[PDB]
């Protein structure tokens, strides 16, 4: 019963009467901290009350649709998973630091710990500490996406071939022994790059929504 | 560098130890019923708030600063924040 | 390239690049089921020798999970765990100083 809901809050100044970008991990089993009390502490910046209402309704909407890990849900407990690897893309800005990265991640092995990985990433790249939460949120947010698509496709999360032609196509191919060594074309993109970046380049990025 | 000032009713607090007041008020880390919530984690989350705030006594230290820097879920860092605030261990001289 | 002193801890003199011991099949049980075609013993030895032969080309320098998931395809988590097994046994990164 782990159910950390990856929350992504985004409200623009055009269609929303306010601006706000945030991400967090909400533990769905902990029912005792009020959402409204958390949001009113999040945004000490101010029609305040009606803007808290629409944010909470966004957090609530995401908690109410969160598709917890289907493996730890429909009993399987197959050690080492059914080799359903996903492509986990990173594009994270923290101050002036931007991390681009790509790595394979198995969505059907419940012993893969995103926080343990994110924390060695930040040790090896010696990233600023803030990257640890953000790398972990992005692992969990991208993993959920595939966990919630398979769900609405009736996949039984047992190990059978993925029916859907699209979802199956985004899933990394099987690793024979001739595939272990990466081609030069892939080891280019499957590795991290940490750029320094200015307010002016940041503007170019954000203006890519 | 900064001389830290806490209330007289919080001299029980020790960065390297855990006290029963703390076990009492945040039992979720000591029930051993969830693996990512342990006493070692409790001290990491807790000292990161107390030591971060002690670099800048005059600046408010926030739940948002805390969850951006530490891997805990939002609700438990809020509750942890609430408690350190109650005892005057963060944000007492803001 | 002149080879420098290979140095592992004595409780690991059992390690042999061209075979898989007992301790490895017990510590890393995900490559030894016969149910995941992408995780067999042949690929285990590749992932494992690349990490070990890499760190031995220059043992005074930390070999890392990033330089392993760049070079070899496979679940990064699976490679995080293989890296930490080999660190436990001092077969990786034993001398990094």
């Amino acid at each position: 019963s782990e159910q950390l809901v990856p929350i992504r809050l985004e409200f623009d100044q055009d269609r929303d009467r306010f601006f706000l970008r945030d991400t967090l991990l909400w533990n769905k089993n902990d029912k005792l901290i009020k959402i409204e009390d958390f949001v009113d502490d999040m945004l000490r910046d101010y029609t305040r009350e009606q803007h808290i209402d629409t944010i909470c309704q966004s957090i609530q909407e995401q908690i109410q649709e969160f598709q917890g890990n289907p493996y730890i849900e429909l009993n399987q407990d197959r050690l080492g998973g059914d080799d359903l690897r996903i492509r986990i893309k990173l594009d994270i800005v923290v101050g002036q630091n931007q991390l681009i990265d790509q790595f394979e991640w198995d969505i059907s092995n419940s012993d893969n710990c995103p926080e343990e990985f994110a924390e060695s990433m930040c040790q090896e790249l010696e990233l600023p500490g803030e990257f640890v939460t953000a790398i972990a949120h992005s692992i969990r947010e991208q993993v959920h996406m595939y966990h919630k698509s398979l769900a609405l496709l009736g996949y039984n999360f047992d190990g059978s071939a993925i029916e859907d032609d699209d979802i199956r196509s985004r899933m990394l191919p099987t690793i024979t022994l001739d595939d272990v060594y990466r081609p030069a074309a892939e080891s280019k993109i499957f590795t991290p790059n940490l750029l320094q970046i200015s307010a002016a380049e940041l503007e170019r990025l954000d203006k890519d929504k | 560098a900064h001389e830290i000032v806490i209330p007289s009713y919080s001299k029980w607090f020790n960065l390297e130890k855990i006290h029963s007041i703390e076990v009492q008020s945040l039992p979720e880390f000591f029930t051993n019923r969830i693996p990512s919530k342990t006493p070692e984690v409790y001290m990491r989350y807790r000292n990161f708030m107390v030591n971060s705030y002690r670099l800048n006594p005059n600046e408010y230290f926030s739940v948002t600063t805390a969850r951006r820097n530490v891997s805990g879920d939002a609700a438990a860092l809020f509750r942890l924040h609430k408690f350190l605030t109650k005892w005057g261990l963060i944000n007492y001289q803001v």
